[PDB]
């Protein structure tokens, strides 16, 4: 918490155009039209094996090419 | 006539009646073009060029409770033109994660039935 109190203070006292992008920007959600709402990436591990129904891409790990 | 876009979207959604019409039309134009490439033309319509994925690799990534029927129809068509050994033993060649054949998807998707 105590280093969380400083990061939101330095980011508030940084009046640039905020070039530092922390996030995947404008990556697609599941819709025919709604391509918005910039995103984040994390990882999962071993248990609870199941067939995977909902997915976004045809199994790459990074961006394709 | 974007026959490749119709057959990819037919096997993705899970409709089996849409496939057999695309399966009939692709056999029909195969009868129209029989000059020197009866095996090579039928492969190039089922398989893309960038990834190298067939219509069977796309069949097994997306799973849906029609997928046992959607393979049995689609293997018998590659058997009908005697191309199933080139078809089933086709390898992903996008050279980033190449080599993943049609069998390698099947064990990973834990479909012990159709394997």
């Amino acid at each position: 918490l105590q280093r969380a109190r400083t990061i939101l203070e330095f980011e508030k006292m940084l009046p640039e155009w905020l070039r530092s992008r922390f996030r995947m920007g404008e990556l697609c959600k599941v819709a025919d039209e709604d391509f918005r709402l910039c995103l984040r990436i994390n990882e999962v591990k071993w248990t609870e094996w199941k067939t995977h129904v909902s997915f976004l891409n045809e199994d790459p790990g990074p961006i394709r090419r | 006539k974007r026959l490749k876009k119709r057959i990819f979207a037919a096997v993705s959604e899970g409709c089996v009646e849409e496939l057999r019409e695309l399966l009939q039309d692709l056999q029909d134009l195969c009868r129209r073009r029989r000059g020197l490439d009866v095996p090579d033309f039928l492969m190039h319509k089922l398989t893309a060029s960038d990834t190298g994925k067939t219509c069977l690799m796309k069949a097994l990534l997306n799973i849906n409770p029609n997928t046992k029927e959607i393979v049995r129809i689609l293997l018998a068509f590659a058997e009908e033109n005697d191309i199933l050994d080139r078809f089933i033993n086709a390898e992903y060649t996008e050279e980033a994660y190449e080599g993943q054949t049609a069998l390698n998807i099947a064990i990973e998707r834990r479909q012990g039935d159709i394997t």
